[PDB]
RNA sequence: GAAACAUCUCAGUAUCGGGAGGAACAGAAAACGCAACGUGAUGUCGUUAGUAACCGCGAGUGAACGCGAUACAGCCCAAAC
RNA sequence: GACUCGUACGGUCACUGAAUCCUGCCCAGUGCAGGUAUCUGAACACCUCGUACAAGAGGACGAAGGACCUGUCAACGGCGG
RNA sequence: AGCUUUACUGCAGGCUGUCGCUGAGGACUCUCACUCCGGGAGGAGGACACCGAUAGCCGGGC
């Protein structure tokens, strides 16, 4: 046959690729060599391309001018600080470790230092809940338990942006405009109304897949279509 | 719109010019790459034994 | 069928009648040195095998007789065309 | 009385042991901080390197070059095939690591040719080989009585064409009786078969 | 091609990558093994021979030593001191 | 290297195809997934035999997997005499 | 010839054991290779993983 469309994918044709040149920039948090006297005041928040969330510019005291992954609540003249001593009132950014427990924080690091990976979609949060001198528990917006270093920097509050899932496209040209500000083909075709040729399920003379959606974890590239080594499917039982 | 005499009209774009290299009108302007000599390719001369026969 | 596990008749040896013992050919085992053993490692590679990608035949609905006659006197057997039979069971 | 250099010798029968090994655990943590060919200005292996055709002279250099272990990367067919020509995993090449070292030495210093080569040891994932090159065009070396026949025009670009010792051997002209009907005087006149 | 076809065959062919010369390559035995009280670097030509050997032991594949010729040529390091 | 200047309010893989009222029963087979006393399960190393060595025969241990058990149909599908 | 599959035979790919890289004191500790994070100091991990080799299972993706 022909490979099928997720094999496309990997190629990194333009068709797939984001408009990274159209994006603004890599909110990760800032370096501090220590300290913390490191504070900046919000000039301004703008829209961020890459995340249909609010994004705040920062000017920070020695001359930095950075853009901030945005916790909700944050407006221009306010102030932010960013360092182990940083106060810890929403929008400032601090190791687990000098975070209150039962505080929601956003963009989490990974591994210290690495300027943020966790939490950082619209209105969504972690929950930081356990300290320790070896490590910070933290509930991810997942609900699932991470257990962190508490050297792991962090920014106190909920991303901005909150509810934006609330609303419903309602037209196909409204996810259209969305779509074009992703790295994803869009609209999509089932396999099932594709020729056997193209996709496993395709082919038949009525559209309906021919053989048990639920593939295996080991199906190599090219036939790893359908339901992925589901553990279960439907919603009964 | 048939693909063909009615797809003909559009023709007005240039690709295959006259070669610095080697003469022959094969140097494509968009790719800088002569399809006949390799200028823009190789520092070597494009050959290729397919071009002849095999037992010549 | 039924069959005598002793009886006397023609022992090829010593070239004389005496009492032999029929027993069922019992299947040798194989030492793997032989040299089909050799070319099935040595020609065996990438892809296909030829010969060696083939696999065990079927059944004949009904085998032949496969067994031993021991002269009781020598000690030596000698071999015979066997005979088609469903079953073959030895008397004593 | 032993030369210093057996010593040398010795201690490379078994890179693994003694000090040599303890050695070698040091230097390939900065090797593999290094790129495919180092020039150094010193052989690791003295005693092969003399013993190889090496010179304390002018025109003579040494350069150490790594290597990937393993098989053939090769790509998988990509149009019909018969099975015995679909395999990819086990398929491996027909020069040795060792001449494939000496190879990019070779281009590095288009002016120089190869000599001879060595192994210095390998990790888990790449060899070493240190190569031994020969400036044909300076004077030193034109002058010497040992190393001079490598300037004759036929001598160009000698490890391409398989006169390296390493090439000679892997080209399978080691033997002079039984073995070599298909390898001497050249694999090519021999319609490739050996 | 094997009157299908998978090993095999076409064939290390076609084609591709790299490189030298006027010719290349080979080459002074850790050889041969007409087993010898014998030969004596290496190409090549004739022959040995469709022999030995390989092979769904199918179709097919296929040398060498030797011999008769051509031309002949034998040396330099590493180390010991 | 794409996804990705992205991080679960994400984005990947699929099915259905606005709204409204709804979406029953079946896990035996096939698929996926979890578990597993016991059974089965390759090579290396190891033990026995064999060989002054080797080929080889056998044993012990036993990973994933399978047997076995469980979950699952808005999973492939089924809902008869 | 294109397509399918519990047709025949194989080939990628995934999972898993083993050998090498690979070190110190049937469950365990460590640091020194190696990996990742950090501008750096240093932190995390660690003889595992990656990679090379091989073995078994799955494997119309080809
Ligand atoms: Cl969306
Ligand atoms: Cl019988
Ligand atoms: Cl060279
Ligand atoms: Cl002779
Ligand atoms: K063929
Ligand atoms: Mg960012
Ligand atoms: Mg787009
Ligand atoms: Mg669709
Ligand atoms: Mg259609
Ligand atoms: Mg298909
Ligand atoms: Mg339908
Ligand atoms: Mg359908
Ligand atoms: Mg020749
Ligand atoms: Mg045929
Ligand atoms: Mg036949
Ligand atoms: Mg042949
Ligand atoms: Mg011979
Ligand atoms: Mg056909
Ligand atoms: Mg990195
Ligand atoms: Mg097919
Ligand atoms: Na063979
Ligand atoms: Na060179
Ligand atoms: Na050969
Ligand atoms: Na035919
Ligand atoms: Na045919
Ligand atoms: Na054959
Ligand atoms: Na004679
Ligand atoms: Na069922
Ligand atoms: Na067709
Ligand atoms: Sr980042
Ligand atoms: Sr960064
Ligand atoms: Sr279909
Ligand atoms: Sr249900
Ligand atoms: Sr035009
Ligand atoms: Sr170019
Ligand atoms: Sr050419
Ligand atoms: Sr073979
Ligand atoms: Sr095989
Ligand atoms: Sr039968
Ligand atoms: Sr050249
Ligand atoms: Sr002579
Ligand atoms: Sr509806
Ligand atoms: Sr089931």
């Amino acid at each position: 046959g022909r490979r099928i469309q997720g094999q496309r994918r990997g190629r990194g044709t333009s068709t797939f690729r984001a408009p990274s040149h159209r994006y603004k920039a890599d909110l990760e948090h800032r370096k501090v060599e220590d300290g913390d006297v490191i504070a900046g005041t919000v000039v301004d928040i703008e829209h961020d391309p890459a995340r249909s969330a609010p994004v705040a510019a920062v000017e920070f005291e020695d001359g930095d001018r950075r853009l901030i992954l945005a916790p909700e609540g944050v407006g221009v003249g306010d102030e932010l600080q960013v360092g182990v001593s940083a106060e810890i009132a929403p929008g400032n950014t601090l190791p687990l470790a000098e975070i209150p427990e039962g505080v929601p924080v956003c963009n989490v690091e990974s591994s210290p230092g690495d300027g943020g990976k966790f939490a950082r979609a619209s209105g969504v949060n972690a929950q930081l809940l356990t300290h320790d001198r070896n490590v910070a528990v933290v509930k991810l917006p997942s609900g699932e338990m991470k257990r962190l270093d508490p050297q792991c920097r962090a920014t106190i509050g909920v991303v901005a942006g909150g509810g934006r899932t609330d609303k419903p496209f309602v037209k196909a040209g409204n996810k259209h405009h969305k779509m074009k500000a992703r790295g994803t083909k869009w609209p999509n075709v089932r396999g099932v109304a594709m020729n056997a040729v193209d996709h496993p399920f395709g082919g038949g003379g009525r559209q309906h897949p021919g053989k048990p959606k639920s593939i295996s974890r080991n199906a190599p590239p090219g036939r790893k279509v359908g339901d992925i080594a589901s553990k279960r499917t439907g919603r009964g039982g | 719109t048939g693909a063909g005499t009615p797809s003909q009209g559009k023709k007005n774009t240039t690709t295959h010019t006259k070669c610095r290299r080697c003469g022959e009108k094969s140097y494509h302007t968009k790719k800088k790459v002569c399809s006949s000599c390799g200028f823009g390719k190789s520092a070597k001369r494009r050959d290729y034994e397919w071009q002849s026969k095999a037992g010549e | 069928m039924q069959m005598p596990r002793r009886f006397n008749t023609y022992c090829p040896h010593c070239n004389e009648h005496q009492e032999h013992e029929v027993e069922k050919v019992r299947s040798g085992r194989q030492t793997g040195m032989k040299w089909i053993d050799r070319q099935r490692e040595r020609n065996s590679g990438i892809g296909n095998d030829g010969k060696f990608s083939k696999v065990p035949g079927g059944d004949k609905p009904t085998k032949k007789t496969d067994l031993k006659y021991r002269c009781g006197e020598c000690g030596k057997a000698h071999l015979r065309e066997g005979w088609r039979a469903g079953r073959l069971e030895f008397q004593e | 009385a032993r030369s210093a250099y057996s010593y040398i010798r010795d201690a490379w029968e078994n890179p693994g042991d003694g000090q040599l090994a303890e050695l070698q655990w040091q230097r390939q943590q900065e090797w593999r901080n290094e790129g495919a060919v180092e020039r150094i200005e010193r052989p690791t292996r003295l005693d092969k390197a003399r013993s190889q055709g090496y010179k304390a002279k002018q025109g003579v250099i040494v350069a150490r070059v790594s290597v990937r272990k393993g098989s053939a990367r090769k790509r998988r067919h990509k149009a019909g095939r018969r099975s015995k020509r679909q395999g990819v995993t086990r398929i491996t090449r027909r020069k040795d690591i060792q001449r494939v070292a000496e190879e990019r030495a070779s281009r590095t210093f288009p002016n120089l040719r190869v000599l001879n080569s060595y192994s210095v040891g390998q990790d888990g994932r790449q060899k070493w080989h240190e190569v031994i090159l020969i400036d044909p065009n300076h004077p030193a070396i034109q002058n010497d009585d040992d190393l001079s026949w490598i300037c004759a025009d036929d001598q160009a670009d000698r490890v391409f064409r398989g006169l390296t010792g390493a090439g000679r051997r892997n080209r399978g002209l080691s033997g002079k009786g039984k073995g070599s009907e298909k390898t001497r005087p050249s694999l090519r006149s021999n319609g490739g078969k050996g």
